[PDB]
């Protein structure tokens, strides 16, 4: 019916973040990795399918970051209004014991776009085996996240998803159990 | 002064 | 605690009936504020808020670049479609179907599918049940693949068959699972 591809660019000071990514119907294609100046394919498959020359995304957040600094001052100085995020935990598929299987930290609807997740399994964070999505934009220019956790399920073990973010009070815990 | 971005291209690959 | 100021640019390609008909609108957001914005259906700039107006005005000024956005439906939007259609437009990727009661009540689970339309259905001996169908709706999962549930209120009989029946554009036939218990 309708299908909608975005170019979806931000930058955000004092922490001096840009992101750049394209969105199709809500998944990201791509986005460009600002320190190691290279395009990266949300699905490593889209790589043998299409390039994407990183180098004009870098220019693109150049003129993002000075277009903010001249806003910033425009605006007499006005900063962004915390809005803190939903916070939903499920998995990729339903759960059998011993059958691998993707915990699926949903973050939404929140800005800034900076936010501190941490996977807890048994009360203990997990430091390794996660991965996660760039910030991906919302027609409300807020924004959501994906964190994924690879696990063996087991009626033993329990999971938190540990959120933080500026507009929250406190940690938010979504917790998971078999 | 206020910079317009630009619109980004990607490119068909061989296969 | 410090501030944040924040800024997006964002270019959207709406694509109506393939690339039939093609809508650039291309948006600026200062915090959560949308303040200028350049629509194809407009063919101009036009500020949202009193915060865009200096850009809206001095923007079009610019004839040239004006012109080459009136154009980027084209040499933008269709291209990029153009390259991205086999492996989004045309992604298909088949669900799995799993039944089983929840933890009276029957629950099909269908997961990892793409793309997100899809028409879920429950049947009794062969007869759809469309009564007592309650379904989560459809779930992203941010890795291009999406999921569902679709439960059914019942009272099972000894030896009453349920089957969910799952159709979808990756299966040219419907999938069907089958329970009994």
């Amino acid at each position: 019916e309708e299908h909608v591809i975005i170019q979806a660019e931000f930058y955000l000071n004092p922490d001096q973040s840009g992101e750049f990514m394209f969105d199709f119907d809500g998944d990201e294609i791509f986005h460009v990795d600002m320190a190691k100046k290279e395009t990266v394919w949300r699905l490593e498959e889209f790589g043998r399918f299409a390039s994407f020359e990183a180098q004009g995304a870098l220019a693109n957040i150049a003129v993002d970051k000075a277009n903010l600094e001249i806003m910033t001052k425009r605006s007499n100085y006005t900063p962004i209004t915390n809005v803190p995020p939903e916070v939903t935990v499920l998995t990729n598929s339903p759960v059998e014991l011993r059958e691998p299987n993707v915990l699926i930290c949903f973050i939404d609807k929140f800005t800034p776009p900076v936010v501190n997740v941490t996977w807890l399994r048994n009360g203990k964070p997990v430091t390794t085996g996660v991965s996660e999505t760039v910030f991906l934009p919302r027609e409300d220019h807020l924004f959501r996240k994906f964190h994924y956790l690879p696990f063996l399920p087991s009626t033993e073990d329990v999971y938190d998803c540990r959120v933080e973010h500026w507009g929250l009070d406190e940690p938010l815990l979504k917790h998971w159990e078999f | 002064k206020m910079r317009m971005a630009t619109p980004l291209l990607m490119q068909a690959l061989p296969m | 605690t410090r501030p944040r100021f924040l800024w997006q640019l964002k270019f959207e390609c709406h694509f109506f009936n393939g690339t039939e008909r093609v809508r650039l609108l291309e948006r600026c957001i200062y915090n959560q504020e949308e303040s200028v914005r350049f629509d194809s259906d407009v063919g101009e700039y036009r500020a949202v808020t009193e915060l865009g107006r200096p850009d809206a005005e001095y923007w079009n000024s610019q004839k040239d670049l004006l012109e080459q956005r009136r154009a980027a439906v084209d040499t933008y939007c269709r291209h990029n479609y153009g390259v991205g259609e086999s492996f989004t437009v045309q992604r298909r990727v088949e669900p799995k179907v799993t039944v089983y009661p929840s933890k009276n009540l029957l629950v099909c689970s269908v997961s990892g599918f793409y793309p997100g339309s899809i028409e879920v259905r429950w049947f009794r001996n062969g007869q759809e049940e469309k009564a007592g169908v309650v379904s989560t709706g459809l779930i992203q999962n941010g890795d291009w693949t999406f999921q569902t549930l679709v439960m059914l209120e019942t009272v099972p009989r000894s030896g009453e068959v349920y089957t969910c029946q799952v159709e979808h554009p990756s299966v040219t036939s419907p999938l069907t699972v089958e329970w009994r218990a």
